[PDB]
RNA sequence: UUAAUUGCGAUAACGAACGAGACCUUAACCUACUAAAUAGGGUUGCUGGCACUUGCCGGUUGACUCUUCUUAGAGGGACUAUCGGUUUCAAGCCGAUGGAAGUUUGAGGCAAUAACAGGUCUGUGAUGCCCUUAGACGUUCUGGGCCGCACGCGCGCUACACUGACGGAGCCAGCGAGUACAACCUUGGCCGAGAGGUCUGGGUAAUCUUGUGAAACUCCGUCGUGCUGGGGAUAGAGCAUUGUAAUUAUUGCUCUUCAACGAGGAAUUCCUAGUAAGCGCAAGUCAUCAGCUUGCGUUGAUUACGUCCCUGCCCUUUGUACACACC
């Protein structure tokens, strides 16, 4: 056999990170929490608010690790959206700068993203542990 | 230069469509008809067709020397690099544009507008056309205009075969 | 006595189709005659210029328009070969309207 | 029977409901047999499909909207109004739970209810408007037979929408209850209501 | 509801003032051979089946 | 909404007129026979030449016209 | 060296290639398994070739893709497109025809194109209207 | 998470601030109820308070509501940015600072009667009850204050 | 407002008293009985999916059906 | 019959041209060629992690080789093809089979005769003649003004929510476009809740921006049908950015304000398939502004596949004190 981290779906993975990153509470706190709107097009900040930013950073280790070279803009762009921007149609802007490049410095002293050269964030060594181990827990969790 | 190949290219068709307006303009006596700009490395063979090609030459580098300068002048560009050479039309009844200015022509001198025309489209027959028309408008005698047509053999106005037979 | 490789790239860039085809074609066969090692006739993605227009001059009548557009033909001819070489096919091959041009450093 | 093993492991569940018989999503596509000519070979459960969704070149000759699937039909209508136009998937996600609830109620082929539904709805005779001179005066004429089946069909997700707006119960909740409806023959759906209405308006003007 | 059901025989071209109806003779499923020329609203092709409440009355073409 | 045109139906007149012999029944043979002996410039007229030639074709094994 | 065949699909302009292989039995898209998809309820219109043909064709060929151009539902048919060619490939080269016969006669009798390359390309959003046929609106009052 | 176990029935309304909080239903939009507070502030106010937002919060601790009044009154002592507010920079050379309730429908009148006696483009045009921020009534909006 | 949104303990009650025994089981039709509003009955759903007493059969999000356990 | 004066056919007409068609450009098919480290894959090197057996995912322009996708040349391919009825067993139409394509294959591009007192003298050193021609109606600066509002219509956008809203999470496009004499697109890194700064690059562009990981979508939660968390207008204050200059908010962002509006009367617009409708992108104008626009791709139905009932047009016969032609 062979274990691998996508036969998790990405929903539940998440989920197994964040709770993971809640056993440990090392993945240190940016100083912006529940006071940031994450989005700059969104009317309410997250609802969950406490935790949260442990499934945030989650999904920027996932998304990284699917990725070669990913920074911080392109997160940004990803994880924007539709701005209710009033009488007006919608429009897409790039979500909050700060906040994605806090998800990333976190990860950074955690071991979970390495630098990469050229352009942007890559994969530790024991990021990929902890991904695998995850994946592992969440099949078994399955089955 | 260096810029874009998709800004050069428009820059070049520009410098062409420039030119090629200075000299309808320019050389009206001399009965022009068009240009071909030939852009080699070194040097560029600018040819212009034209009827009357001694007027266009003039007496063995003359006002083809003064326009050679008139370009450089204007395109930045220095003596060598541009080099014309004025030809003869290969059959001048083919080329609208040098009816055109010939219908100018004998308009601007003083002739029967009607003659004027049946006797240039019997030159494009004879030239060898398989149809042929003159349009002439505005105010061909009286005060309210009309348009005046004069024409003979099959014109095609459909289809491509329109780009590639009518000179227009 | 040099047989030095600078690796050579040329730029065939163009609005008619059946010259640039013709001249990409005689290229190929003047290295043929010479017999190099090159990379075919490789042919990039062709940049339509689509300018939108309106018919009018006056802006009456109803609002036809005309997307007056120009082709581009992008092509390369790769040679692993010499400088002169190269100064002999730039020397000969040469036609109207195509826009033949070397890069000359790898 | 017989589970292979694959390297990309697909759950057991999955690996069940495959191969042996020709189901739907999850459950069996047969039976459902009309026993009425005119809505035979046009309410087509003859045709055995997994997926209420397909790319489907049905709208081209004429009568290639019968072959189409009934369950398709039905994304296909819940797909009405502008802020749900287009955007299948939560048609498909829609017909899913509508089936399930079918399941779940008093047993029974969810499917059957989805046809016995269909086939009350249709109107027999329909008034269609003649000039005749000036007047408004309706001709009684016969309806047939993809007009009857298109007509209910629309019919049923109107009485879902309409039961929809500014309302906790779910499009397919009350679709479902729609179809309960008019399979067991009530008069209370707005399908039937309509169905009725016409007909009626078919005998008074004959 | 006495219903009768209905069989098409040949379709009659397109009637009406207006396009959405047409005339097509009918041969009934039980009890054949009695042919009647009836309206039809929808889509029609020969073979097709009818629903109807009120059979024996016949139709013509529509002013 | 195909009905052929003049210079199809023309030539295809003239064609078989000029050479009932080489045209077996079939498209394919009758496209390649088209495309030898009248010098058209299209792709497609040339097809539909040969289409209305292959009509003609099947008609004369029913009788003449 | 070992059999195999490089297997495109297509819808709207989705671009599958599903690569087939002797082996065990993957059949991976982007790296991520068949499982997946993640549209959810279109993972089972990727099962469809799959359970028609059955799971015993699989026990020898193995299939991997890599999706490009497109949306969801596109990629999803493109990926589908590109599977159920995959086997017929496979089938027509290293295998038996009237496996392949019944691959076809399978797949035509439940087609929802499947085979077929799908011909629908979308109509340019010419002027005078805000789509293709769409026109604007006059106004006469 | 937990439905409503015990005896329950501790007050529907529920006042606070000169203003009535809304018996059960959300302390974020029982907040947003009060004349001066929306829903990105009185989620703000949530967390301080470290209640849940999935409770209904009409059965409050008195202590909780003394918080979150507090908080209201001053932004400066508690952890607030100082630009997230209502109003900021006001007066001579100094401090920021909003309001929540009657105190900031007292402080808008006063900042109006503050436009009226600048007599600005502003100014003027809420005089008159027409247009401040150069939008067009040629056309939009024929009935009016 | 047309009421049934008040929390109670006589309220709470009821709610387990009229869970076994249903077939349908949604957030529709709890508020269908004047039970408590939609999310306080969405809540209610998620009480009966803790320890069995009810079982699911879908599990979206607004569409969440539930059955008894047979 | 045809979409077509498109053809059969009947025939003082016969054979012709124009227009239509053909043509052209584009969008559809090629495991059949020619081609690539600016397009993508396979083995293998080094190398990251796993289960720990051989196996799985990778990351590297380390090698070697390939052209399915990709481009894009050159070709072909569809001809209503084959079969069936159906039709003077004609022109053709209708249904199955195969086939990428069976709606003129889809869409445009050009588009005749004759004109119209249509519009343009505000694109024009295109221009006749009346204007003017230094207190210039020339030019040029400087401030305004076109944007004002009792009020009429006309394109548009946002909504009147639970097929939802709001959070996260998942996360897939295509047309494009872009600076060296300027100041363009601007990744990557730090600062900032934002907007936006800054250093640095890459890019004159299948190479960098850019997979423009766009939106709507899909999943798990919060509210449940109350002018409610729907809806965002009006407002106040600040924080940004363009420009010499922003008040008659340029735009963006911040928090606050929470108005009208529970699907709209008489009317009438648009539409027959990758279309309509939704959604966003994109260049155009642009220093700065997108509700605009010409393009683009995503999601993708309903309902005909007819008829002359209305509307318009066209012929034809008929009438006509009309021919500046029903004003
Ligand atoms: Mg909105
Ligand atoms: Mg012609
Ligand atoms: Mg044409
Ligand atoms: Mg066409
Ligand atoms: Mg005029
Ligand atoms: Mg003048
Ligand atoms: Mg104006
Ligand atoms: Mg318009
Ligand atoms: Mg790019
Ligand atoms: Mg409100
Ligand atoms: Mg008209």
């Amino acid at each position: 056999p062979g274990v691998s981290v996508r036969d998790v779906p990405a929903q539940d993975f998440i989920n197994n990170y964040a709770s993971f990153l809640q056993r440990q509470g090392k993945l240190e706190v940016p100083g912006y929490v529940d006071i940031v709107k994450t989005s700059a097009g969104n009317e309410l900040p997250p609802q969950d608010s406490e935790g949260w930013f442990y499934k945030r950073a989650a999904s920027v280790a996932r998304h990284i690790y699917l990725r070669k070279q990913v920074g911080v803009g392109k997160l940004n762009k990803l994880y924007g959206g539709a701005k209710n921007r009033g009488v007006r149609p919608h429009k897409h802007v790039d979500a909050s700068g700060s906040i994605n490049r806090k998800v990333l410095q976190s990860l950074e002293k955690l071991g979970v993203v390495e630098i990469s050269p050229k352009g942007g964030r890559r994969i530790s060594d024991n990021g990929l542990r902890d991904l695998d181990r995850i994946a592992a827990a969440t099949l078994e969790d399955e089955e | 230069a260096i810029i874009s190949k998709k800004r050069k290219l428009v820059a070049d068709g520009v410098f062409y469509a420039e030119l090629n307006e200075f000299f309808t303009r320019e050389l009206a006596e001399e009965g022009y008809s068009g240009v071909e700009v030939r852009v080699t490395p070194t040097k560029t063979e600018i040819i212009i067709r034209a009827t009357k090609v001694q007027d266009v030459v003039g007496e063995n580098g003359r006002r083809i020397n003064e326009l050679t300068l008139l370009i450089e002048k204007r395109f930045k560009y220095k003596r060598g690099t541009i080099a014309l050479y004025a030809e003869r039309v290969h059959d001048r009844g083919l080329s609208a544009v040098a009816q055109a200015e010939s219908m100018k022509f004998k308009l601007l001198n003083g002739l029967a507008i009607r003659r004027a025309a049946y006797g240039v489209v019997r030159y494009v027959m004879e030239s060898g056309a398989k149809g042929c028309e003159v349009v002439i408008s505005g105010k061909l005698r009286a005060a309210r205009a009309k348009s005046m047509k004069f024409a003979d053999g099959f014109l095609i106005h459909s289809g491509q075969p329109v780009n590639d037979f009518i000179e227009t | 006595q040099e047989v030095v490789i600078h690796k050579i790239r040329i730029n065939l860039t163009s609005t008619k189709v059946k010259q640039l085809e013709n001249v990409s074609a005689n290229i190929i066969k003047n290295a043929e005659t010479f017999k190099l090692v090159k990379k075919g006739p490789v042919r990039l993605p062709t940049k339509v210029l689509k300018i939108s227009t309106r018919k009018t001059p006056n802006g009456e009548g109803s609002k036809t328009w005309d997307t007056y557009e120009m082709r581009i033909h992008k092509r390369y001819i790769d040679l692993e070969a010499p400088a002169h070489i190269v100064k002999r096919i730039t020397q000969i091959t040469i036609e109207p309207g195509v826009d033949v041009e070397v890069i000359i450093a790898a | 029977f017989v589970p292979v093993e694959l390297a990309t492991t697909i759950p057991v569940e999955i690996q069940q409901a495959q191969q042996e018989i020709k189901l739907f999503n999850k459950w069996s596509f047969e039976d459902v047999e009309v026993k009425d000519a005119s809505l035979v070979d046009y309410i087509q459960i003859s045709k055995p499909i997994y997926v209420a969704h397909t790319a489907g070149r049905y709208a081209n000759k004429r009568f290639r909207k019968a072959q189409c699937p009934i369950v398709e039909r039905l994304t296909n209508s819940l797909m009405m109004n502008g802020r749900n136009n287009g955007k299948k998937l939560k048609a498909v996600r829609i017909v899913k739970h509508t089936l399930e609830i079918i399941n779940v109620l008093t047993d029974q082929n969810p499917l059957q209810v989805v046809v016995d539904a269909i086939i009350n709805s249709g109107p027999r005779e329909d008034t269609t408007r003649v000039g005749g001179g000036g007047a408004a005066r309706r001709q009684a004429v016969d309806v047939s037979p993809l007009r009857r089946v298109n007509q209910s069909i629309a019919l049923l997700t109107i009485g879902a929408r309409e039961a929809a707006f500014r309302n906790i119960k779910t499009i397919a909740e009350t679709l479902a209850e729609e179809l309960i409806n008019a399979a067991k023959g009530s008069s209370t759906s707005y399908a039937i209501k309509k169905k009725d209405e016409l007909e009626r308006v078919a005998k008074s003007n004959r | 509801t006495p219903v009768t059901l209905a069989k098409v025989i040949k379709v009659l071209g397109r009637t009406g003032s207006r396009g959405g109806v047409t005339q097509v003779r009918v041969e009934f499923l039980e009890d054949t051979t009695r042919t009647i020329v009836r309206n039809v609203k929808g889509p029609v092709r020969e073979g097709d089946i009818l629903v109807l409440m009120e059979s024996e009355r016949e139709a013509r073409r529509l002013r | 909404g195909r009905v052929r045109t003049k210079t199809v139906k023309r030539a295809s007149k003239a064609l078989i007129e000029k050479y009932y012999p080489k045209l077996t029944m079939d498209f394919q043979t009758n496209k390649r026979l088209c495309d030898e002996i009248a010098t058209i410039q299209s792709k497609r007229l040339r097809n539909k030449i040969a289409g209305y030639t292959t009509h003609l074709m099947k008609r004369i094994q029913k009788g003449p016209v | 060296t070992v059999p195999s065949v490089q297997t495109f699909g297509k819808k709207k302009s989705a671009t599958a290639v599903a690569h087939v292989k002797a082996g065990k039995g993957l059949i991976k898209v982007n790296g991520s398994p068949i499982t997946l998809v993640q549209p959810e309820i279109l993972r089972f219109k990727v099962y469809e070739p799959l359970l028609l043909v059955g799971l015993d064709k699989f026990a020898n060929i193995d299939i991997r893709v890599k999706v490009t151009g497109g949306g969801h539902v596109s990629q999803v048919y493109a990926i589908r497109q590109a599977i159920a060619k995959g086997l017929v490939a496979y089938h027509q080269k290293f295998v038996d025809e009237q496996s392949k016969n019944e691959l076809k006669k399978a797949f035509t009798s439940y087609d929802r194109t499947l085979l077929i390359a799908d011909s629908r390309r979308p109509e340019p959003k010419k002027f005078g209207g805000r789509g293709a046929r769409s026109r604007f609106q006059k106004s006469y009052r | 998470s937990l439905v409503v176990q015990e005896q329950g029935s501790f007050q529907h309304i529920l006042r606070l601030l000169n203003t009535n909080v809304d018996g059960n239903i959300n302390v974020v939009y029982a907040l947003t109820t009060i004349r001066g507070v929306g829903r990105r502030y009185a989620n703000l106010v949530c967390k301080k308070a470290d209640v849940d937002l999935h409770k209904r919060a009409g059965e409050l601790t008195q202590e909780e509501l003394e918080r979150i009044v507090q908080i209201m009154q001053n932004p400066t002592h508690y952890k607030i940015p100082a630009w997230f507010l209502n109003r900021q920079k006001d007066v001579n050379d100094g401090k920021d600072y909003h309001s929540l309730a009657n105190n900031l429908e007292s402080k808008l009148r006063d900042d109006l009667e503050r436009l009226k006696k600048i007599r600005s483009h502003r100014g003027i045009r809420h005089f008159w009850g027409l247009r401040v921020r150069g939008q067009h009534t040629k056309t939009t909006g024929r009935r009016r204050a | 407002a047309k009421h049934a949104v008040v929390l109670d303990q006589d309220k709470f009650d009821r709610i387990m008293k009229e869970a076994p025994t249903y077939r349908y089981v949604s957030v529709s039709v709890l508020v269908d009985r004047f039970k408590l509003g939609g999310s306080l009955a969405r809540v209610a759903l998620r009480h009966l999916e803790n320890e069995g007493i009810i079982k699911p059969v879908s599990k979206h999000s607004k569409q969440a059906i539930y059955t008894r356990a047979t």
